[PDB]
C-alpha cells in the first residue's frame, strides 16, 4: 500500500532534483548568451530569491496542508517548468528577477514533497519512506552534478544544452506528479513547545547556521568566477559541487551512526564546527588559489552538515511528528528573516552593495561571531 | 566642484560603432559612480550604463546590453563608453553623470547623480 505512493514520489523527486545546469549557473548567466555582469547578478538578481522565498513561505505552508499537499507539488512542478523555460529563453535583468521569484516559489513549495508522505503512508513506515525520499533527492543532485561535469569536459557541451536537459528532467518530474494518490487527510486542517530551553537554544543555532549556509551557497559560484574567470580558464563547478554534496551526505550519515551524548558534547562540537566554517570561509576569501577555494567550499559544506545534523537531532529528540512540521516551519521562517536582513544590509544595492570580493569576509566573521556568542555563558 | 565633459559623439551610420569619453575634473575621483544617460526628443532621460570607479563594477540597460561596454582609463580620469552595432533607436543626447559612493545608492535613477555633463549628441542615420 505504501510502495506505490512512495515509488511515484521518489521518481518525481529524483527527476526534479536532477538538474545538470545548476552547477554552471554563473558561467551561463555571465556568458555570451546572457551578458550579465557580476555586479548585476549579485546585487540585483540573486537577492530577489531570498525575498520571494521569505514572502511565499508561510502562505505556501498554509495552502499546502489545506489543499492536501498534492496540488502544491504539481504547482512546484509547474514552477520548475516556468523557471527553466525563462532561464532558457529569458533575456535582461528583469527576466532574471522573475526567474528568481519563480525559483523562490519552487523552494517554498518543497514542504509539500516531504509532508506528503505523512498523509498517505502509515505512521509505522514514516522513517524508512522519509529516508528513501531524502536519499533519492541527494543522489539525484549528485548525479546531475557529475553528469554536468562529464558533458562539459569530455563531451564539450555548452551551457545552453545543460538547461535543455534540466528542462526535460523537470518536465518528466511534473509528468510523474500527476499520478500521485490524493491524500485523504492532513495533519492540522483535516485531523508552546518552545517553552523548553533546549528547544529554543538548538532552534536558534539551526536558524542562524541555516541563514549563513544559504547566504554562502547563493554566492559561492560568483566567488569562483571572481577568482577564476570562466571565460579564460578551465572550471570544475560540477565536480566540486558533486564532491561537496557527497562529503556533506557522508558527514550527515556519520553523525547518526556514531553514538555519543550530545547533551554534553553537543555545544563544544558545535562551536568547533562553527569555527571550522569560519576558517574555511576566511580561506575562501583570502586565498588566491582556485583549488584552495574549492577545498574551502568542500570543508564548509561537509562541516556544516556535521553541524545542522546534530542541531536537528537535538531539536526533534522529543518532538512529535506533528510538531516537527510547525517547529521546523517556524525555524526556517526565522532563518529566512535573518538571511533577508543580511541580504538587504550587505548584498542589496540599497545597503552596502558589497561585491563578492568582500562578502565572504562578512560570512566568515558571521560564523566566528556565532561561535563566540554561543561560547559565552560558561562562567559566572 | 566636479566638472564632467564628454566627447566623441557624432553622426554615425546605423550599424557602425562609436566611442564616447567623459573626462571628470575638479577633484580626485576614486569613490564616485560614473554613469551614462541619454535623452531623445519626445522622450525621457534613460539610463545607459554605469561603472563603480572604486571596484570596477559595471551596469547596463537591457536595451544596450551586449553592444555597449563601459570602461575606465584612469590615466586621464576618463570613463569611456564604446558603442557597437548602433541602430536608429540609439539617436539621443548622451550625458555622463557622477555620484558620490555611499550607502543606498540607486545606480540607475537619474536623481541620484548630482553632477551632469553638458551632453554630447549621437545621431544614427540609417541609409
Ligand atoms: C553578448 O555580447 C556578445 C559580444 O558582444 C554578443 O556576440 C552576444 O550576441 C550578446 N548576447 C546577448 C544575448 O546579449
Amino acid at each position: 500500500s505504501w510502495i506505490y505512493p512512495t515509488v511515484i514520489l521518489c521518481l518525481f523527486g529524483f527527476f526534479s532534483m536532477m538538474r545538470p545546469s545548476e552547477p554552471f549557473l554563473i558561467p551561463y548567466l555571465s556568458g555570451p548568451d546572457k551578458n550579465l555582469t557580476s555586479a548585476e547578478i549579485t546585487n540585483e538578481i540573486f537577492p530577489v530569491w531570498t525575498y520571494s522565498y521569505l514572502v511565499l513561505l508561510l502562505p505556501v505552508f498554509v495552502l499546502t496542508d489545506y489543499v492536501r499537499y498534492k496540488p502544491v507539488i504539481i504547482l512546484q512542478g509547474i514552477s520548475f517548468i516556468i523557471t527553466w523555460l525563462l532561464l532558457l529563453f529569458g533575456q535582461g535583468v528583469k527576466t532574471m528577477q522573475v526567474v528568481e521569484f519563480f525559483y523562490g516559489m519552487v523552494t517554498a513549495a518543497e514542504v509539500a514533497y516531504y509532508a506528503y508522505i505523512y498523509s498517505v503512508v502509515s505512521p509505522e513506515h514514516y522513517q524508512r519512506v522519509s529516508g528513501y525520499c531524502r536519499s533519492v533527492t541527494l543522489a539525484a543532485y549528485t548525479a546531475g552534478s557529475v553528469l554536468a561535469q562529464l558533458l562539459v569536459s569530455l563531451a564539450n557541451m555548452s551551457y545552453f544544452y545543460l538547461n535543455v536537459i534540466s528542462l526535460a528532467s523537470v518536465s518528466v518530474a511534473f509528468l510523474f506528479s500527476l499520478f500521485l494518490p490524493m491524500p485523504k487527510k492532513s495533519m492540522f486542517f483535516h485531523a508552546e513547545c518552545y517553552s523548553s530551553k533546549r528547544l529554543f537554544y538548538w532552534s536558534l543555532w539551526w536558524a542562524f547556521a541555516t541563514a549563513g549556509f544559504n547566504q554562502v551557497l547563493n554566492y559561492v559560484q560568483i566567488l569562483w568566477d571572481y577568482k577564476a574567470p570562466s571565460q579564460d580558464s578551465s572550471i570544475y563547478n560540477g565536480a566540486v559541487e558533486a564532491i561537496a554534496t557527497f562529503g556533506g551526505a557522508v558527514a550527515a550519515f556519520a553523525v547518526g551512526y556514531v553514538k555519543v551524548n550530545w547533551d554534553l558534547l553537543g555545544e563544544l562540537a558545535l562551536v568547533v564546527f562553527s569555527v571550522v566554517n569560519a576558517g574555511s570561509l576566511f580561506l575562501m576569501h583570502y586565498t588566491a588559489n582556485i583549488w584552495a577555494c574549492y577545498a574551502g567550499y568542500l570543508i564548509f559544506k561537509s562541516s556544516y552538515m556535521l553541524l545542522i545534523t546534530i542541531a536537528v537531532f537535538q531539536i526533534a529528540v522529543n518532538l512529535n511528528v506533528e510538531r516537527y512540521a510547525l517547529v521546523f516551519g517556524i525555524n526556517t521562517f526565522i532563518a529566512l528573516v535573518i538571511q533577508t536582513i543580511m541580504t538587504v544590509i550587505v548584498v542589496d544595492q540599497r545597503g552596502l552593495n558589497l561585491p563578492v570580493s568582500i562578502q565572504f569576509l562578512v560570512y566568515g566573521s558571521y560564523f566566528a561571531v556565532i561561535a563566540g556568542i554561543f561560547l559565552m555563558r560558561s562562567m559566572y | 566642484q566636479v566638472q564632467l565633459v564628454e566627447s566623441g559623439g557624432g553622426l554615425v551610420q546605423a550599424g557602425d560603432s562609436l566611442r564616447l569619453s567623459c573626462a571628470a575634473s575638479g577633484r580626485t575621483f576614486s569613490n564616485y559612480y560614473m554613469a551614462w544617460f541619454r535623452q531623445a526628443p519626445g522622450k525621457e532621460r534613460e539610463f545607459v550604463a554605469a561603472i563603480r570607479l572604486s571596484y570596477g563594477s559595471t551596469y547596463y540597460a537591457d536595451s544596450v546590453r551586449g553592444r555597449f561596454t563601459i570602461s575606465k582609463d584612469n590615466a586621464k580620469n576618463t570613463v569611456n563608453l564604446r558603442m557597437n552595432s548602433l541602430k536608429s533607436e540609439d539617436t539621443a543626447i548622451y550625458y555622463c553623470a557622477a555620484a558620490e559612493d555611499r550607502w543606498a545608492l540607486a545606480v540607475r535613477t537619474a536623481t541620484t547623480y548630482n553632477y551632469w555633463g553638458q551632453g554630447t549628441q549621437v545621431t544614427v542615420s540609417s541609409h
